[PDB]
């Protein structure tokens, strides 16, 4: 069967934003920006379905200092909370000893 | 882009880097995912969507 | 590189010339040179992610 | 950038693309060989070495 893939990402413009009938919308309908639409040509290329979800802390972050605990973004995916993560998360040296990255998409 | 533009940028580039797609290590998502991206990079739709939200 | 060239994929033969047929027939271990990443040589080719963007 | 310095560019980028190191899919080395280029570009040896040749 498709599993609805849980789609992590985090809010910020143009990338994610609520849509301004957010109060009577449901569904990913109530998130559109770039990061959406590439969302959904991913999901058309490899072709599954996916419900989005929204990051718990509101940070990208790191591990904890002194204790290497993960959180943020990078922790959801450390603790298997979500399945792929579609955000402006920057590749790092840190973060590729535990997770995953694309060949890069834009420059900065 | 916006307005009231009140605020403007200056100077170059510290330093480069890049953003990517990100998936748990070796779950089997991550090479159909890099060659998604790699496809969409070549017929160029992200910078259409760029222009598109810039 | 014995002849010179970049290469890629012949004209429809699908044999591969130059450096990356050198990779690909097992004539040299490892390439060290401005080679492009395109979705042509990721099929047979492992590239790390890029040292510089043009 | 060096001498004859007689041409002029024109124009800006068409598009972006970047090299990588790269190997026969046949050995290990393709994770240490990215964390070497990412612990070169870290530590800015790059930035050392763009500086003393362009
Ligand atoms: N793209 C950055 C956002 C936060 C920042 O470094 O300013 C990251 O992934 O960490
Ligand atoms: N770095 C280029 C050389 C030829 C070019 O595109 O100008 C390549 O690997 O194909």
């Amino acid at each position: 069967e498709q599993k609805t893939v849980v789609v992590t990402t985090i809010l910020e413009s143009p990338y994610v934003m609520m849509k301004k009938n957010h109060e009577m919308l449901e569904g990913n309908e109530r998130y559109e920006g770039y990061c959406v639409d590439l969302a959904a040509e991913i999901a058309k290329h490899c072709g599954f379905k996916y419900k989005l979800t929204i990051v718990g802390d509101g940070k990208y972050g790191a591990r904890d200092a002194d204790t290497k605990i993960w959180n943020g973004m990078v922790g959801e995916l450390v603790y298997g909370k979500a399945d792929i993560a579609i955000a402006p998360l920057t590749i790092t040296l840190v973060r590729e000893e535990v997770i995953d990255f694309s060949k890069p998409f834009m420059s900065l | 882009q916006r307005k009231p533009c009140d605020t403007m940028k200056v100077g170059g580039n510290l330093d480069s880097k890049g953003y990517g797609i990100a998936t748990p290590k070796g779950s089997s998502l991550g090479t159909p995912v890099n060659l998604a991206v790699l496809k969409l990079s070549e017929q160029g739709v992200l910078d259409k969507l760029k222009n598109k939200w810039w």
